[PDB]
C-alpha cells in the first residue's frame, strides 16, 4: 500500500484541486 | 500508512463535519459560506468576500502539514465556483508535491 495509499490520494486531489490554475 | 488506513481517517474526518455542520445550521447567523465536505477536509464557515485558507489535514499522509489549502467566499455566502466551470474553486497546490 506504499503506493497504493498515493495513487488514491491522486483521484482525490484531481478532482479537490478545481483550480487548473 | 496504509491506503485503507488512510480511508477509515477519512471517514473519520467526515462524520465531525456534519457534526460541525449540523451544529452551525442549530445556532445560525447572517449569511456566511455554510461548512462544506469536500471528500478531502471540512471548509469552515467563511466570511463573505475573503479567501478561506484551511491548513492542509494532518490526517493526510501524503500531505506538507506546514502549508495551507484556499477556498473563496463571495459576499453572498456561497462558495465561488472555478470561471467557466461549474466545480466549487480551490487550490490545492500548497499541500502535494504534484501541483
Ligand atoms: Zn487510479
Amino acid at each position: 500500500q506504499d503506493l497504493r495509499r498515493r495513487f488514491f490520494l491522486h483521484h482525490l486531489i484531481a478532482e479537490w484541486h478545481t483550480a487548473e490554475i | 500508512m496504509t491506503k485503507e488506513e488512510q480511508i477509515f481517517l477519512l471517514h473519520r474526518a467526515q462524520a465531525q463535519c456534519e457534526k460541525r455542520l449540523k451544529e452551525v445550521l442549530q445556532r445560525p447567523a447572517g449569511r456566511p459560506c455554510l461548512p462544506e465536505w469536500d471528500h478531502i477536509l471540512c471548509w469552515p464557515l467563511g466570511a463573505p468576500g475573503e479567501v478561506v485558507a484551511v491548513p492542509c489535514p494532518d490526517y493526510i499522509y501524503d500531505f506538507n502539514h506546514k502549508g495551507h489549502a484556499y477556498r473563496r467566499c463571495d459576499r453572498n455566502g456561497s462558495w465561488e465556483l472555478v470561471p467557466g466551470h461549474n466545480r466549487t474553486w480551490a487550490n490545492y497546490s500548497e499541500c502535494v508535491k504534484f501541483l
